[PDB]
């Protein structure tokens, strides 16, 4: 347990072995204390010395200890990560990727992951210094299973951070260069590699349709759907986010998710005990029911309309809001027969019950859906029978309440629904 | 029927 | 999402 002052004295000794012992002491402070004194180490001026130790090819022990110390400094706040970058650490760590010692190479991988993890600017700076080619070179083996497990997890995680963040998204050419390795990782049977590989794919699909397309073109949707059914929540969470991202794209991109068999997983996703899974699954459904009528029909055929009735009836409120969107999208683009089916499944009562929500947006969304359903009933001449159903379950009074509702945008719909179907 | 990100 | 950064402990 050295003091920072003694570490400084050791590192200033210009005795390589004294410097190694002091760098190890610094590593132990940074790795073993519960509040490690990162700012004290930075204020002491040690980062430039640590960075210069990364180049001591003749003393691989001090390369490792300084790489570890700098890794942990870079794991902190953006200002602490910036201190590491400002000391010249990026090119030094990239050079260390070529070390013949796997534990040192791996430590450089980890440190670069922390730097890129800070945000898009340091991510793009790591890329501009040329990290991608040597990172990918470490994974250029015929079978990933011959690599050490911890080593492969660290590389996967660092590559996922190079895929991470928007404003801006990563450079298109970097994504194109990383994707084949990422795809291979996505097929590797280590649950931690799979989780982080899924996380990377979820970042790359979180963008415009052109970004979605370069992922979908690599043929990963069947594997994402397989991972969608995993037992490990750390895998299902990013797989579902990536699937949800993809169906925000074109109808054709959405069709590849359906073709791959994703909808057969949604009975369990839409009833999942983890609130966030249910919410994301219902969000995903809302962007599928915003699709074509044949895509709505596959939602019907897989039996998912009763599950949407269920989440609308009872779920966390944010999940109920996504379900209200799913219904408004369904009623907006569905056929009359599909909308009739929705009503037969019991959508009206849970829809009316949510008109008591304090949230203004969900009220708007629901009234829109009710408008769409009446439009279907107009083409069948059944507008009265529906207004009976709505009054029968107490929905008519909530319509009455809402044309005294403060917000600008509930009146015109309450108003009009009454003028047309209730007076 | 519009898709909502993200 | 998952953690942006990771410290190496012990």
């Amino acid at each position: 347990n050295w003091s920072v002052e003694d570490i400084v004295k050791g590192i200033n000794s210009n005795n390589l072995e004294s410097q190694l012992q002091a760098t190890q002491a610094a590593r132990k402070l940074l790795s073993r204390e519960k509040q490690p004194p990162i700012d004290n180490i930075i204020r002491a001026g040690l980062i430039p010395k640590f960075v210069s130790f990364l180049g001591k090819t003749d003393c691989s022990p001090i390369q490792f200890e300084s790489a570890w110390a700098l890794t942990n400094i870079a794991s902190g706040t953006s200002e602490q990560t910036k201190a590491v970058v400002d000391g010249g650490a990026i090119p030094a760590f990239i050079s260390l990727l070529a070390s013949p010692h796997a534990h040192i190479s791996e430590q450089a991988v980890w440190a670069l992951g922390n730097i890129a993890g800070d945000g898009s600017a340091f991510r793009d700076l790591v890329i501009k210094h040329g990290a991608i080619d040597p990172l990918l070179a470490l994974l250029a083996v015929p079978d990933l299973s011959t690599l050490a497990c911890g080593y492969l997890r660290n590389l996967t995680w660092t590559l996922s951070n190079l895929c991470r963040n928007k404003n801006p998204a990563p450079p298109l050419d970097a994504v194109e260069q990383i994707l084949p390795t990422l795809v291979r990782l996505l097929h590797h049977n280590d649950p931690e590699v799979l989780a982080d590989s899924c996380w990377a794919i979820s970042y790359l699909t979180d963008g415009p349709n052109e970004r979605i397309e370069m992922v979908v073109k690599k043929g990963v949707v069947p594997q994402l759907v397989k991972l969608l059914g995993a037992t490990e929540l750390p895998i299902v969470t990013p797989a579902l986010r990536a699937i949800g991202n993809i169906v925000t794209g074109t109808d054709e991109q959405t069709q590849k998710v359906i073709d791959a068999g994703a909808l057969a997983v949604f009975p369990s996703l839409l009833t999942n005990p983890k609130t966030n899974i249910q919410k994301e699954a219902t969000w995903t459904m809302s962007n599928i029911t915003a699709g074509r009528q044949d895509q709505i029909q596959q939602v019907v055929n897989h039996g998912l309309v009763p599950f949407l009735v269920g989440v609308l009836s009872k779920a966390d409120f944010k999940t109920q809001k996504e379900a209200a969107w799913a219904i408004t999208n369904y009623t907006s683009g569905g056929t009359v027969e599909q909308i009739v089916y929705l009503v037969h499944c019991g959508i009206i009562e849970p829809l009316m019950n949510l008109l008591s929500a304090k949230d203004t947006k969900i009220i708007q969304v629901i009234l829109d859906a009710i408008s769409n359903i009446f439009q279907a009933a107009e083409k069948l001449g059944e507008t009265e029978k529906l207004s009976i159903m709505i009054e029968e379950c107490g929905g008519l009074d909530k319509i009455e309440a809402l044309q005294r509702h403060e917000n600008e945008s509930v009146y015109k719909a309450s108003l009009n629904l009454i003028e047309k179907y209730f007076s | 029927p519009p898709k909502k990100r993200a």
